[PDB]
């Protein structure tokens, strides 16, 4: 029809996100550890 | 805490299932070799990542990439040397740009060996990759020659030379085109004695090989040996390879010659371009494939000025033009076009005189081709002529070809000629028009295919649209008038369309004066259909507002407010006012 | 009855802000990495 | 370049996104460690103090940070560079931010050396004290308690009075702050100042113009008590302790009420014995309910920790009659707290006594009409069980428990079924099976569906606690004889009972003696009963197995497809689909 076929086109945007947004979230995790990677060294290197 | 050691880090993201999550771990890989310092980057970073990385082309890549700059990371150029072993292992791998991106890096951290080690590591992983069992360590062996040859020593650099030499005559195609292709780069870090003694006689056999592949990419290399030894040992070393290259069997070599034609003629001087190199450069032109052809038609130009002054003119009259003579009715629609793109600045080169004489008519028998890219390009380049020869004199040569294509039988023709009018009056200039062209343009307008007139009612929208409401004052609008009243009925209703679509580009004064009076007049006829298009016209003026006159134009309109003027007419006034 | 068309819509906009925030919210962490970085860089020398 | 630690705080504090922000402050040590800890006094912190204005959430992640930041400027030695940011946060207008700077404030008192404390940390104590707004000295009475115990008797003194000065502000929000941290102040007071000046502050709040002041005073109260010895606790505590339990803000008769137990094994047993056990009673008759509802909620444990020479004296000569009257009282939250808790004086009366006294209370307690009253009665009753003895106990049960599942109404009936398996899960099944079961059973066949439905589920539960066994003894033959009966709903009340017994008794009890007479029902004349055959067939199929029910139960299934009755064809095929097919 009209109506439903955007409805589908909707659901697969929603689809689409999804997936992108988990990784970026678990990239951020990375990123943090790596910060706390890089703390860690300079706190060693200090003494 | 342990969780934090880099390694361990590397590790725990490593472990991801997604690939674009190790992707962007190893292009930060500079962040985890710079917390782990330099002692446990050579420690424990590179020994990990020699061994035990297997995946993906993407990821490698960027491992490569990361591997070419990692010396200030590893403790400067003393320690650069171990940076060798997993840039080795990627060299290798079966991807090919991984493998390329890796001798890239290698040849980016050679500079970083002082000679002493680079004797002592650099060199060896360089042997190794040249006799290894299967091919791509060869490639990639193909690649690190160039580099680290000059600043070694001189056993090594012979060395060196017998182990390109092997790759030269190697069995797969692969490896010897690689090598072919960096035969130019190789000899350029060689000493000119052994440029003759060991890259001419490699350079012979790659040009005569089996393979088509090879033969292709040693004349390529020919033009950097060809810059290498002075004009005199030149011609008997690199000419006879060169002159077989040019009559090679496979077309793929003669394009090669025709594309680097150009370049090899800066490359043996103007001398050996005399003697052999423009018979060669005739029957490519003469060649029996057409993308040769094609491919020699571009290279006219640039070739022509390239030329000895002396015997340049004599030899282009006499060895060059008759082969354009008969490349403008060629039979593909590319060497055409190709050639029509550079014929053009041959003309500056020959002279008013001789331009005239012999350029003129195979501009004009190329402006009047059918296919649209060659009289795009003959049109494009119409101010290199112009400046050469004169408006006056060029006009006056072109103009029967205009006029013999402007009525030429084919209405196709006709259009596309009207198509071009313009661009093709952009550089003609405001003047040298008028003439018999003016009369061109008004025969169009009374021409029997639809298409025809209606093209050129839209040409004359563009055609003031680019010299001015004054020059349309001055010479269209009163032919267009003029048309208006006269036998034959539908030209009344022509003059009338034009009169609507020129309404659109010029102010309302212009637009007022002079086409209202004779809009009215020509809609008092008694014909039911030039009325009803009057209505419809008067309609689509309007808008350019008229609001004083506006009136004086809803009076008339009441009027003449025979069923279908009625409607037009109604409709006009509904939505005019 | 076609409610749901609202509703998706209000998913859509709330992942597209999401999206917007996350990502300029990693220029900043790396931004951080590079500081540290610079840090560590300078302690190392002297 | 631009990757220098404040240039890049800087910028991250211009994004607009307030998490951008939050998360920026939240890992501001990460800063700090990147300026190192030269550059982190010198340059980031007065950064932080003079200039730094956000949204409350950002100011209180900063309060958070600066807590932690004694190591990132310097060790303790330098610990004292973290006030002044702190003190600007400890004056901001929004509650919890001052409380986070607060708390961070305590934290780091710690931290500083006795001479640091005297040199920074408690002129800034002076200085909020002394704030022109309620904020700062609201802030200020916080960091009382921290900074007194290391420091030197002068300003051990100036500490005392500048707090004299706050209990005695014109602003009840402050007084109110006083009286918070009083016990926490006086708990670190050498014990001739809290009987020379937290004495009177503790007077002069706890009769304060304001309830809440007073009700925090009273509250700081139960700490008082205990850090003075006995003999001066009667002089001093007690005639505040009296004003309070007859104050005029029923909050604050409440605070006394609630505290009374702690206040008793605070105040020593004489003395409760001589003044609280009077203001227990008054706090018993209280006109406002909840004081009685908290003064009932803790009678148990009041008379437990009483003296033990004359708990059973004074429980009968003052306590009692004053239950006595709970029980008849007109809040319900009255009588259910006293419900929870009037079971836990058995073991202290012990079983004559509880027998005499404690039974009559008990079942008008049952009495009542309440689901929390009753439910609550009957929650708490193995401590009077193995006080009284289960004979005794049931004597006095049934003569109760009959009357109301044999009451006129139509609520009580249904009332006392929720509780029958809890009654009977405790309090013996031996006891159970004499009369308590006749009870359940005529249930069953009460007129009012919602009481049938009550006791079939019933049954179930008392399948689990029991056993397979017992309900095989008891239940089932009354349940099949159920089935003989001429009205047909208690021959459809059998298959109920069968169905809900199907998911406890497991195979063999079910397939037995249970499978046989269902089986029989499905001839029955009534349509109900066979489609509720059908029904139920369907439930039980799951348990069997497939030898019994593919040739027993099957071809029954198939003899109710045809059975010119659409409901019958309905169930029966659906239970065919469900369990056959």
């Amino acid at each position: 029809m009209d109506w439903e076929v955007e409805r589908a086109e909707l659901q697969a945007r929603i689809a689409f996100l999804q997936g992108e947004r988990k990784g970026q979230e678990n990239l951020k995790k990375d990123l943090v550890r790596r910060i706390k990677m890089l703390e860690y060294a300079l706190k060693q290197e200090r003494a | 805490f342990d969780s934090l050691y880099p390694i361990a880090v590397l590790i725990d993201e490593l472990r991801n299932e997604d690939v674009q999550l190790r992707l962007n771990s190893i292009k930060k890989l500079s962040t985890i070799a710079l917390a782990l310092g330099v002692e446990r980057t050579r420690s424990e970073l590179l020994p990990f990542l020699t061994d035990t990385i297997y995946d993906e082309d993407e990821v490698l890549l960027a491992l490569a990439e990361q591997l070419g700059t990692f010396t200030t990371l590893v403790g400067g150029p003393e320690y650069v040397h171990c940076l060798l072993p997993p840039l080795e292992s990627l060299a290798t791998v079966e991807e090919t740009v991984v493998r390329d991106k890796a001798v890239e890096s290698l040849r980016a951290i050679s500079h970083e060996h002082s000679p002493s080690d680079l004797e002592a590591h650099f060199v060896p992983l360089v042997k190794r990759l040249a006799g290894g069992d299967w091919f791509t360590s060869r490639t990639s062996a193909c690649g690190l020659f160039s580099v680290c040859y000059p600043r070694v020593s001189s056993a090594v650099k012979a060395e060196l030379r017998q182990y390109f030499r092997n790759l030269c005559s190697d069995d797969t195609p692969m490896v010897r085109r690689a090598a072919a292709s960096k035969l130019g780069e190789f000899a350029k870090v060689l000493e000119l004695d052994n440029v003759k003694s060991e890259i001419i006689p490699m350079f012979s056999n790659l040009a005569s090989d089996e393979q088509d592949s090879v033969r292709l990419l040693a004349v390529e290399a020919c033009v950097n040996i060809a810059q290498l030894l002075p004009q005199e040992d030149l011609e008997a070393l690199v000419m006879p390879t060169l002159r077989q290259a040019a009559e090679d069997k496979s077309w793929r070599v003669r394009y090669m010659v025709a594309d680097k034609f150009t370049e090899l003629q800066k490359a043996v001087g103007p001398e050996i371009t005399k003697t052999d190199l423009v018979p060669a450069f005739q029957n490519l032109m003469k060649d029996c494939e057409a993308e040769v052809r094609a491919a020699a038609s571009h290279k006219v130009k640039e070739f022509c000025e390239n030329l000895s002054a002396d015997c340049r003119e004599n030899v282009i009259m006499s060895q060059i033009l008759p082969c354009i003579k008969e490349l403008v009715s060629d039979a593909n629609q590319h060497v055409k076009s190709a050639l029509a793109s550079v014929i053009m600045g041959l003309s500056p080169i020959l002279g008013k005189d001789n331009t005239i004489e012999h350029l003129l008519p195979l501009f004009l028998a190329q402006l009047k081709d059918e296919c649209p890219e060659v009289r795009l390009n003959i049109i494009s380049n119409l101010d290199c002529v112009n400046e050469v020869i004169g408006i006056r004199q060029l006009s006056q040569s072109l103009l029967p070809a205009i006029v013999e294509l402007a009525e030429d039988a084919k209405w196709r023709v006709r259009l596309a000629i009207i198509e071009y009018m313009p661009l093709l009056a952009g550089q003609l200039g405001v003047e040298f028009f008028d003439e018999k062209l003016n009369s061109l343009c008004m025969a169009w307008l009374v021409d029997h295919v639809y298409a025809i007139r209606e093209a050129a009612t839209s040409n004359l929208k563009k055609l003031v649209e680019k010299f001015g409401k004054e020059w349309a004052h001055a010479t269209i609008i009163p032919k267009v008038l003029a048309m208006s009243g006269d036998p034959n009925y539908l030209h009344r209703m022509t003059t009338l369309f034009c009169i609507n679509v020129l309404s659109e580009v010029c102010g309302q004064d212009i637009t007022t004066k002079h086409m209202l009076p004779t809009v009215l007049r020509m809609a008092g006829d008694p014909v039911a259909n030039v009325r009803f298009n009057v209505a419809k016209s008067l309609q689509k003026i309007g808008p350019i507002l008229d609001n004083s006159t506006l009136q004086s134009e809803v009076k008339p309109i009441l009027e003449k407010l025979d069923v279908d003027v009625k409607y037009f007419a109604q409709e006009a006034l509904t939505v005019l006012s």
